């Protein structure tokens, strides 16, 4: 779903200069805030692995 | 004893048959979360190049006659340019709430694994109830023997 | 391939001699760019799968 994510906002960036600035503004942050919370659960549950 | 011991028994026969039926209700929720990936997926048929690739074939043109429409035929040009950009738009909005509804049914989910947690719980503490139940029934079984 | 997609993309059907000497030559490297675009899609797809 994230690599679909980051494909979809990126075509809803790369359209003009108010979509590269709600599109940016949005869902480029939100990548960033889904991918890092995303990562954490990669972490946990490589730890429940390790434990 | 005997009262509790078939008391518990059936609660905790309730309390099973409800975490089965929750167990069915969250894979409904992930039956529904079909639709909405064939859905997004069938919308992803563009990515990083299909831009350009759009770009492109509203430039081409038919008739050409080189006087007396410079911008003219530029109209068309930018127009089929905001249908094709605003085709992005409306179908990135449907994105945008299909994802949502992806949110929603995951939070569906996730309360629904935490009522399978806290009910296993319940359960497994009935089980603790339940064999020490029957461990000193069968101690009372045992007792009559060495009587 | 590529060369049999260079080669139709240099394809015509009308010919005039005079007048577009570049203006015909702007759908020739417009369909040029798309088979190349068209190209690279793919090839991202090939990447990613």
């Amino acid at each position: 779903d994230y690599d679909k994510f980051v494909g979809l906002s990126f075509t809803g960036a790369i359209g003009g200069i108010i979509a590269m600035a709600i599109t940016g503004g949005i869902f480029g942050a939100k990548a960033e805030n889904a991918r890092k919370e995303k990562n954490a659960l990669i972490s946990e549950v490589a730890e429940l692995e390790s434990k | 004893t005997d009262k509790v011991l078939q008391a518990e028994q059936l609660r905790q026969k309730q309390l099973t048959e409800d975490i089965a039926t929750k167990e069915l209700e969250r894979k409904e929720i992930e039956k529904k979360r079909d639709k909405i990936i064939e859905a997004l997926d069938v919308i992803r048929e563009h990515n990083l190049v299909d831009a350009f690739k759009d770009l492109i074939p509203t430039g081409e043109n038919l008739s050409e006659l080189d006087l007396a429409k410079p911008e003219i035929e530029l109209l068309k040009q930018s127009l089929e340019i905001t249908k094709k950009l605003l085709g992005q738009f409306s179908e990135g909005l449907k994105y945008i709430d299909l994802t949502d509804a992806r949110k929603k049914l995951d939070n569906q989910i996730d309360t629904a694994s935490t009522r399978l947690t806290e009910l296993n719980r319940q359960l497994e503490q009935s089980e603790k109830l339940i064999a020490g139940v029957n461990a000193v029934i069968k101690i009372d079984q045992e007792k009559s023997a060495v009587v």
